[PDB]
């Protein structure tokens, strides 16, 4: 096998992939790794069997740096996973991890601002950010959408966001929504005195239309926009990220259509690779998990991709799914956004798991507070601040979250109607 | 109940909790010091405490992510010293909001920022029970 | 169940989806269809069990036309398959078909030219088109790439194409390749007297760079460019298709990363939906199948999506995988491109299966002809023309393909060295 | 007759026309319908005689959807009524109605904002809008025009408008008028606290000049402009409507030169077809009737075209002149504007006939109030609000309009000087 | 005349530490130094645009600091914003951002950027009413040795 070189030592500039592959019976693992690998040739330098699964191996592939176009996530995905999931010799194939060498990382702009620049621009420190998804999902007029945005933001929420499928429809054209949301953002800012924002959806049919929506957001002076990178495409995302860096706009990234590629354990691309591709292409926030009942998915896997998308240097840790040491050479980090049913008594768990550098999203639209949207937002903000204060005092949140919530509720009438 | 939109201003972190006592401020400063960070004190009167768009009149192209009064005025070993400085700032400027800031000395970035004082004279803010009417 | 309405009659403007879903044990099929469905609410109007698979049902969902943005494939995919493959209540979920109502179809531009306009522009009638993928895949200099293009085109091939991963690399920058390929195209045109072309890869990191490459192709006067729509994104593709319509350029579409979504039978999106999304977004050609050994995949399924991407009116045919009647209301058709190991004696089978409105691609780079690239191209062209002539005479290609090939070889020295 | 097919069933995508034709004596109705009708051929599928008129028939023609250019009212009118009114075989011919299939409707942008978006932007609900035409018609300087605008708006009127023939003249150049009207609008807004507006006439000789005037209105921040679509042309109107949608401007449409085409019962195009063409091309308001003495014209016909230009779904009603069911598939509605001599005691009748979704225009310039322009505007506003309040209470306006007017006058000194 | 300062020398400070500071902290230092009574502050010579502090963030925070110090003291303030860049297009873009913020003055390294880049920046500054501070980086490589090189006076005249 010219393409299986177990004695090869990967270079400091090689792009490395870790494939979890299940070959068809009768096909030796060495032959299957050689096929995936097949001066500019990709080569399989390491194969390890999976302890716990039958006929399952991890194949490590090394690609020369000259193979890829500088600063192009599109080309990287075309080269690595263009036509390899269609090999008949493989029963199942799953890309688990990528190693982006610093030499390649330096060719990317990365996220427009990052976590620290975001915190400095918004003047919010020492706590997680809070967001809500305006509900109902569709049918609402731009005026009523703006009213809901203002009501939720004035309560104490830092962000609101358009629904993932809200781009521009007969019921609510995009420019009307942008104008009414801008009025709501400014009203809530004047009322509370804190900087507010709303994830305006710029996702559109053509790059020209998407840039026009970003331009409108820039002309209104609003802080942040939103994009669907897995449906819009890396090419559209990279254009939007370059624009946002040029014009000082924050960029929230929603991972629509992700489960179509990262759900099945045997086939597809693991979300961590999609998260690294997003960080390379550019995004200040990246919807990274759902909290149905509780944070779903293995905690270690979540922590692994959160560290991969946040930290500057992540050492190899197979326990958390890190197959390679990832040096980001000072590329700005991406803030993970945990969305879903974030109930008030579940805030301590998520604050403990994520820390301060994350945005908790109430994608359920809240509305569970009997008093209204604004008091519900206040209750959430009070709960988050109380949990953060308790954690800063040395409390163990996983053991005293209920006590902290009760103690905060003892003095908060808004949280009292929420804790019931 | 209805969240009051009248005289209900807030100052970011820990602003939605009841006013912190000396022991609570001390514990927060000890947390900042434990992490290896430097605590300092910011203060501003009521005229330059809230965000504003006063200087946006001088700008073209865009004003995205620009807000006035994000910077306050600067006023660092342990909680007791920062508490003493908090009392000193209170005496020197009784009508000024005081904010405790944290700075990571290695990354050279601000890592903390919570209000610790609200001037009794100013009435632009509500109390934990008067926030809803 | 408010979202399962078996008595509902879908409207003439509804977008219809046919989901193949396997619910978790204990979950009734009606409940699972209701969940997928959940004035602007999607509703499950029909559920049929799959005869042959245990706990497998086809769920038919009706979406109101007001839900989607006009002319936006990105929004359509965000709405239909945004977050539905991540439902825990479903063991597996697979989108099988879509029904695009004429009202929605009319909001899309569609392919820039289509099959008939392509034939008229290229002045080629009554036969399939021929193409080759310049090989080696990578490492070749722009000069040598152009030399290979000229050698393959002068033989009689109608098209050549850049490799899918060839965009712009240190070994071969894109503008050098465009210039040398333009010189080769013009030399081959002057030599043979037939209009020639080369699928120039415009796939790039940013929409601006992609439009710049398209602009260079337009300034050279070359006929056709190429795009990777599943990696570049629908937003980038739609921009390129609008540009190509505006400037009179043909657009070849390569389906890189398709097997990551359309390979597994239980999970993902069937290629036919991706083909319909491509036809809506825009593309004159669409790589539609591989011929490893022979045309791979169920013939009926291939014929179904070929008819779906070619014809103007496709009636429901569950045998070929057509779950809904598709009216295209005069949208230009897309030419299917069958690539892979098209050996000379396998030409009659593919000519019979596809007919004249297809492009046969020698993605293996040919080179199997002992004489050279040009005679190998001639042999292929001679074989294709002989098969077409035999089919026009009333011959049964599936039974007399070898006889036709031998008879053509009796007078063709180039085919004689190829038939061995 | 190849073009008369009485057994033909019109398709869901056909454009249908209902022609009222009087053929020359000796010409059978079937032959005349065949001539008007004459894969892409228009066909006469139905002919009904008119009961009440001699030798009068209604001919129903079906045109294939492929015949017309997407989003082009100009092409639609060229195809349907290009050269058919010049047939010698017809003594008289009158186009009565059109059926625009949803498939065609979706290709049009429609009105820039519509009624509901207009109400939300202006923050005016539950009542009709009020407007005045600044008088004298011509000769007034830009300064004096602005003074009149400010005086009329401060009284309580929601809108003022330029005279139909006021575009740009030696006596009053357009930019001076725009500036003075902007100052007047802002002064009246500051004084009353309500959002005000003035229909600035953008109608010009060249599309470039018209877009420049729209651009000036956009740069002043004023809310609304005006256009003469039947004299400027559908091509100019569609450009202006696209611009207004892009830049967030309202668009009032005046039907100058309409009686030249929609006055005679036997020849021409009925206003309802012109109203549907305007709604397709784009317009937020459309001057729809005159109130000389009282609302002129058959009430049912007026109600029919008002419903056709307002509602989303209008069922066939021959009593009101609706020859076909019109589905607008969520296209924004157009607000009808009734102008002319709207006297104070005639307000209850028009409020009952039109409802809240209409603008009553005092095209007489008011001035009948002995006190001044501002008190006259106040009297009108008081009368309209009193009539609306009475209607909301369950009163029958057609029977108690005088009582309501008197009761309002009992407490309104301004209305007391107006009611005399 | 533009700065309304007469009869005295002008005062400036170089924000320190040289590198590593975030745009927010750089702006805080600028505001603290300017509010004291200094007429100018300046970016470090090697501070153009780095992973630790991108140039547009620094421009925005410095603009906020300049305006805060102006409002507090009532005197016109300024900060030498470094426009020195890799390409003339990028340098003109940074000058354009400074012009759009309304800030008074920018900075350039003429001996490293080049006379061609400097002349373009000076023409732009004349066109748009911006002051231009010039730093002589790499000067000692040419004007230090008494026997070889070009004396600084010739570089000053150039």
């Amino acid at each position: 096998l010219t393409y299986y070189t177990p004695d090869y030592q990967p270079k400091d500039t090689d792009i490395l992939a870790a494939f979890r592959m299940t070959p068809q019976p009768g096909v030796p693992p060495e032959e299957a790794g050689a096929a995936v690998a097949a001066r500019y040739k990709g080569r399989c330098y390491d194969i390890e069997p999976v302890p716990g699964e039958e006929n399952q191996y991890i194949a490590y592939i090394a690609y020369p740096l000259d193979l890829f176009e500088e600063g192009s996530v599109t080309n990287l995905f075309t080269s690595i996973v263009g036509n390899v999931f269609g090999f008949k010799a493989l029963r199942a194939l799953r890309l688990e991890d990528l190693r982006i060498p610093p030499a390649y990382v330096k060719t990317f702009q990365g996220p427009p601002h990052g976590i620290q620049v975001e915190r400095d621009k918004l003047n919010k420190y020492g706590r997680g950010l809070l967001g809500c998804t305006i509900k109902p999902k569709l049918g609402l007029s731009a005026k009523n959408y703006g009213r809901a945005v203002y009501e939720c933001l004035r309560g104490g929420l830092d962000f609101t966001k358009d629904d993932e499928n809200v781009n521009s429809q007969p019921f609510m054209r995009w420019r009307d929504r942008f104008l009414f949301v801008a009025e709501a953002i400014y009203k809530s800012q004047a009322e509370t005195g804190e900087i507010k924002g709303h994830y305006l959806n710029a996702t559109a049919a053509t790059a020209e239309e998407m840039l026009k929506r970003a331009e409108c957001a820039k002309d209104l002076g609003v802080p942040i926009i939103m994009h669907d990178y897995l449906t819009g495409g890396f090419t559209a995302n990279t254009s939007l990220a370059h624009y946002c860096r040029d014009n000082g706009l924050l960029l929230h990234i929603h991972r629509a259509m992700h489960a179509v590629i990262d759900r099945q354990r045997n086939h597809g691309i693991h979300f961590r690779v999609l998260a690294k591709a997003l960080r390379l292409s550019g995004g200040d926030h990246l919807h990274s998990g759902t909290v149905v009942g509780k944070l779903e998915g293995e905690r270690e896997v979540t922590l692994g991709f959160v560290d991969l998308m946040r930290d500057d240097y992540i050492e190899k840790d197979r326990s958390r799914g890190i197959y390679f040491t990832q040096d980001w050479v000072s590329l700005p980090g991406t803030m993970p956004v945990a969305s879903g049913g974030i109930h008030v008594w579940h805030m301590p768990a998520l604050v403990e798991i994520f820390g301060d550098d994350a945005c908790l999203q109430f994608g359920g639209g809240t509305l569970g507070h009997p008093w209204g949207n604004a008091p519900g937002a206040a209750a959430n903000r009070v709960a988050l601040e109380a949990c953060t204060q308790a954690r800063n005092e040395g409390r163990d949140l996983a053991r005293e979250g209920g006590d902290v919530i009760r103690a905060a509720c003892k003095w908060s009438p808004e949280l009292a109607a929420a804790c019931e | 109940q209805v969240w009051t939109p009248l005289n209900n201003k807030f100052f970011e972190t820990f602003s939605y909790l009841p006013p912190m006592t000396d022991a609570e401020i001390s514990r927060q400063v000890d947390y900042i010091v434990s992490n290896g960070w430097t605590p300092c004190l910011e203060f501003a009167g009521a005229e330059s405490a809230y965000t504003s768009n006063e200087n946006c009149v001088r700008m073209q192209n865009t004003t995205c992510l620009y807000y006035d009064n994000r910077y306050w005025t600067m006023w660092c070993t342990d909680g007791g010293q920062v508490l003493r400085e908090v009392q000193a700032c209170r005496r020197a400027f009784p009508d000024a909001y005081i904010r405790v800031v944290g700075f990571d000395p290695v990354r050279q970035v601000q890592v903390s920022g919570f209000l610790v004082n609200r001037p009794a004279s100013v009435r632009d803010y509500q109390g934990p029970s008067t926030r809803s009417v």
